[PDB]
């Protein structure tokens, strides 16, 4: 009963003409008998060469890209343009947008590594919208900017509402719509104390 | 005198290889990090998980493949994906290794909750940087 | 001469005017059909061919994240609306409608409403307590004056 | 494979809805890394992938973080004698423009699957919608 | 088995915080204020110190997951100064590194 | 004036995986994806190619039985979302009490000699039992033909 | 500077559509917001799940090294220093029968 012996490294049969994506279709650690290079790593002794590729850990240890190659990339990328849809012509420009579309809703995703996908800053929603598009009267607009106090920035004329009490983000999505939406009836009412300021 | 992590001087006759050559002040400098997670970034969370993780799976694999380590592990997380990468020696037949394989991979991904995938790369025999 | 399609057939049956007209689960699945839908899907069951299929399906499994990543993916408190979480003043009305009971309360609605970590059930259950509480105490506030309930 | 192609790959069905689509003005990605390299591969990578998708990126790095915190070296007393520890963040900011909503859920999978270990992103999506039709028209 | 008989004290009074922590919440909030009669706060103030010694969270200490030493943990890894040392120093912790500047 | 929007695409959680496979093609090359990537472990013959694969699900056997014999120890979930897939699995009864509704139970789990117990103390006892439900243990009976269902296991 | 009436009743409107505490209440008395408006130090899982179940490691390591598929190098050193000890005559003695009676 002789130990077994290993087959010589696949890379040998390997054509230089290859179709190397076929070869790392998905990320995958550095395999030396199947990356074709005669890479090495690693500080090397005085008279001596750095470490070959076969028991290396040191490229083991690295996050190869072998897998994203520029081919692959754009080939994956011809693919995947059928699922994307093209950005309406006319928004040309970042003011034509706040014509049209003034108001701007700020939501934030993250991404980490663990078997939990709960982030706790995922819940908070950003809403900011210039005074200048809201139709309001020279009264309503003095009424918007005291009762909203530091949210307001008379610089930029922008008011901000930040919303993250709610548990979830359509919660705290709609919670923000509904203070603005207050907030405009509110400033219009007149309220007879107000004849006293 | 520091005597962390550190492999003496003998007399020239004991082999060391590249993760056990290099004092911890070389490491981010000539070697690298044996676990990759985003739990030690900044204004991220769970690093004391991610780590007692680590801790149990390097135990865990030094029991399963007994003798059969040639280096320590390296640990890759993913989304939610761990990669277990062993440079494991030539000792054991083929097919007890797709069994180890089988039974390890299941067996963690049942107990973290995770896709928990092995990948072996076999070495004739344990790889010597330096004789020290 | 042989051909597949043309000449004549059994005839036994007719043209299918009326198609699938009782509906496929007719009743609960029974072991029959849960049996021989096992069977189907190994007609075709072939190993991964690569990481693409594996990771497919781990997805259809639940055992891989799905992408883009959502922080939220599969939260949802009881399908709430952010005016049940804030607006929590209906659940008051037992209490007395002023006094120093009321001025209490009413810090306590104003942080459960401002509360992220627990659901509108859970918040309930805090305002629920404290109605009990001051049934149990209603002696020890008839002499300080203040009516509950 | 020299000889033997496939014929007729299949390829996912995507259907066009009647729903309109969200409209991105802006979509900061914040990629967080210890390593440098990791960062300038995967810069490399994302803005590629854009650049074929037909979406406008632009990548600046925002200034990297060191936390440094001190203990005791030895495991009783010899308190005068410490070792240091340091755990370095480095950041690339990918800001993509004027994207739909189908383009940014294709793009960021697409990114986000190829996520190298010990990258953390912080996606920031920046949507655009018209007013609230009550607040339109101001009601009494 | 945990690591000693001090780290089983520990997780039961974590587990026995975590069952009275509604409860302690309630009634303590009845005592934070200036808006109640005092009388019943001074009640509440009873009802709160007849529960049981372990539910308070005050007597919680963070040790070592792994030695359970009282003193010297690092909150954000849950492990001792001598522990930590020992996996930073080898390789084992991702992205810790010797500060050198 | 007004701006056109345009309608929003939707595909499947698996459409963008299933278009990058697309692009891939097999590694002329390579072992079959099931047989691990090291030169020690490639299958050299068609006898290896089977045992090495009746190997890894004899791992896979080996793991699954620890997990539903000490379910204790892999109980803990800790994963956002959950995924019941990674749960120890239980296929014994729970129910004690000796209804039509355990009955029923026994049937789900197509235990075939218990429910021919409880199904014969339910006549003895007289309890109504469902036509739907009697017919629920015949299928399980008919099925399996009175034989417990074929199962591995020490 | 004082708050006019004008001022003091559009805070009071501006806190109503907030949800922000629309009375005067003492520094005291916020307190009651703030203990129901965040998770206590008890409810959170860095508290209630600090340590890892000591047991089912030390258990289920254990199973599976009397099953064959787990190997204690720990263990087997220890198993062995027992065995050389009871044969040396130093071994446990049994319950109820220690040196003194
Ligand atoms: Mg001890
Ligand atoms: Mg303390």
């Amino acid at each position: 009963p002789m130990r077994r012996k290993a087959l010589p490294p696949r890379t040998e049969k390997m054509d230089t003409d290859q179709d190397w994506p076929s070869v790392y279709p998905t990320a995958a650690p550095f395999k030396p008998s199947a990356v074709p290079l005669p890479v090495r790593m690693g500080y090397p002794v005085k008279k001596g060469v750095p470490m070959a590729k076969e028991g290396n850990l040191e490229l083991l240890k690295i996050p190869n890209f072998l897998h994203l190659t520029p081919v692959a990339i754009k080939r994956h990328c011809a693919a995947l343009k059928d699922f994307c849809t093209e950005w309406p012509a006319a928004l040309d420009s970042d003011e034509k947008c706040e014509e049209h579309f003034p108001v701007e809703i700020d939501t934030a995703d993250y991404v980490s590594s663990g078997p939990s996908i709960r982030n706790p800053k995922a819940r908070a929603v950003t809403l900011r919208v210039k005074l200048s598009s809201l139709n309001l009267d020279n009264h309503a607009k003095k009424k918007l900017i005291k009762l909203v106090g530091e949210r307001y920035c008379k610089a930029t004329d922008v008011l901000t509402i930040t919303t993250d009490r709610c548990p979830l983000k359509r919660q705290n999505y709609d919670y923000a719509v509904y203070l603005l939406t207050v907030l405009y009836h509110e400033s219009w009412k007149t309220e007879d104390w107000e004849n006293s300021k | 005198k520091n005597r962390a992590a550190r492999v003496r001087v003998a007399k020239g006759n004991k082999p060391v290889s590249y993760e056990e050559a290099h004092a911890p002040h070389y490491i981010a400098h000539r070697k690298g990090w044996l676990s990759l997670h985003t739990g030690n970034l900044d204004g991220e969370d769970h690093a004391a998980e991610r780590t007692l993780e680590d801790v149990f799976l390097r135990k865990f694999m030094m029991g399963t493949f007994p003798g059969c380590l040639a280096d320590q592990i390296v640990l890759k997380r993913r989304a939610n994906q761990v990669d277990i990468c062993a440079l494991v020696l030539r000792q054991l037949p083929a097919h007890k290794f797709y069994f180890l394989v089988g039974y390890s991979e299941t067996l963690l991904s049942h107990f973290y909750k995770c896709p928990v995938r092995l990948h072996l790369q076999t070495v004739p025999s344990k790889v010597v940087y330096k004789y020290i | 001469r042989k051909y597949l399609f043309k000449g004549k057939r059994l005839s036994i049956f007719a043209d299918k005017a009326f198609a699938d007209e009782p509906p496929e689960p007719e009743a609960s699945p029974s072991l029959w059909e849960i049996e021989f839908a096992k069977q189907l899907a190994s007609v075709a069951d072939q190993p991964f061919e690569n990481g693409f299929e594996e990771m497919i399906q781990w997805t259809k499994e639940g055992k891989l994240w799905e992408f883009p990543v959502n922080n939220e993916a599969g939260l949802d408190d009881d399908g709430s609306e952010f005016h049940e979480h804030i607006f929590l003043d209906k659940y008051l009305e037992d209490f007395p409608k002023q006094g120093p009971i009321r001025l209490f309360m009413e810090l306590v609605t104003c942080g459960l409403s401002k509360n992220p970590y627990l659901s509108v059930k859970q918040k309930v259950e805090h305002i629920e307590w404290f109605r009990n509480y001051f049934n149990e105490k209603r002696d020890i506030l008839k002499e300080n004056n203040i009516a509950f309930t | 494979l020299h000889v033997d192609v496939p014929k007729d790959v299949t390829r996912p069905t995507i259907t066009t809805s009647d729903e309109p689509d969200t409209l991105y003005k802006r979509l900061s990605i914040l990629v967080k890394a210890h390593d440098r390299a990791v960062l300038d591969s995967y810069e490399y990578f994302a803005v590629l992938a854009a650049k074929e998708l037909g979406i406008s990126i632009k990548v600046h790095e925002p200034p990297r973080k060191i936390e440094r915190f001190t203990l005791l070296k030895s495991v009783h007393i010899f308190k005068k004698h410490r070792v240091q520890y340091e755990m370095r963040t480095l950041y690339r900011c990918l800001e993509l423009k004027h994207l739909t909503g189908s383009t940014a859920s294709v793009y960021l999978e697409y990114i986000q699957r190829n996520l190298p270990e010990g990258v953390a992103m912080e996606v920031t999506k920046t949507q655009i919608q018209q007013l609230p039709e009550h607040i339109k028209e101001p009601m009494w | 088995y945990y690591v000693d008989w001090r780290m089983l004290r520990d997780l039961k009074r974590r587990k026995m915080a975590y069952e009275y922590a509604d409860e302690r919440l309630r009634i303590n909030s009845l005592r934070k204020n200036t808006i109640l009669p005092k009388d019943l706060q001074e009640m509440a103030g009873d009802e709160i110190a007849a529960l049981p010694r372990d539910s308070c969270p005050v007597r919680i200490r963070n040790r070592c997951v792994m030695t359970s030493r009282p003193r010297g943990v690092k909150r954000r890894w849950r492990l001792s100064r001598i522990v930590f040392r020992h996996l930073a120093d080898h390789g084992l912790l991702s992205g810790v590194q010797r500060a050198i500047w | 004036e007004e701006i056109v929007i345009p309608k929003k695409k939707t595909w499947d959680k698996v459409a963008v995986l299933q278009a990058l496979a697309s692009t891939v093609n097999r590694d002329p090359t390579a072992a079959p994806y099931v047989f691990h990537d090291d030169p020690y472990l490639i299958p050299t013959s068609a006898l290896e190619s089977r045992s090495f694969l009746l190997a890894k699900k004899s791992g896979e056997t080996a793991a699954k039985f620890i997990i539903n014999s000490y379910p204790k120890y892999f109980q803990k979930d800790i994963a956002e979302p959950h995924i019941p897939c990674l749960m120890p699995e239980y296929f014994e009864p729970q129910i004690e009490d000796v209804s039509e509704a355990a009955l029923e139970e026994r049937i789900r789990l197509r235990k075939v000699r218990a429910s021919v117990d409880m199904f014969d103390q339910l006549l003895q006892a007289g309890t109504t039992v469902s036509l739907e439900t009697t017919n629920s243990l015949l299928d399980l009976l008919c099925y399996y033909g009175d034989q417990e269902p074929p199962a591995d296991y020490p | 500077s004082p708050l006019s009436e004008y001022a003091l009743r559009m805070s009071r409107l501006s806190a109503r559509i907030f949800g922000e505490v629309a009375r005067s209440t003492d520094s005291k008395s916020m307190k009651v917001v703030s203990l129901f408006s965040e998770q206590p130090l008890a409810k959170k899982k860095e508290t209630y799940d600090w340590y890892p179940n000591h047991n089912t490691y030390f258990a289920l390591m254990g199973n599976l090294r009397f099953l064959g598929l787990y190997r204690d190098e720990h263990q087997d050193f220890k198993d062995e220093q027992r065995r050389l000890k009871k044969l040396r005559g130093k071994g446990k003695p049994r319950k109820g029968e220690g040196k003194r009676a």
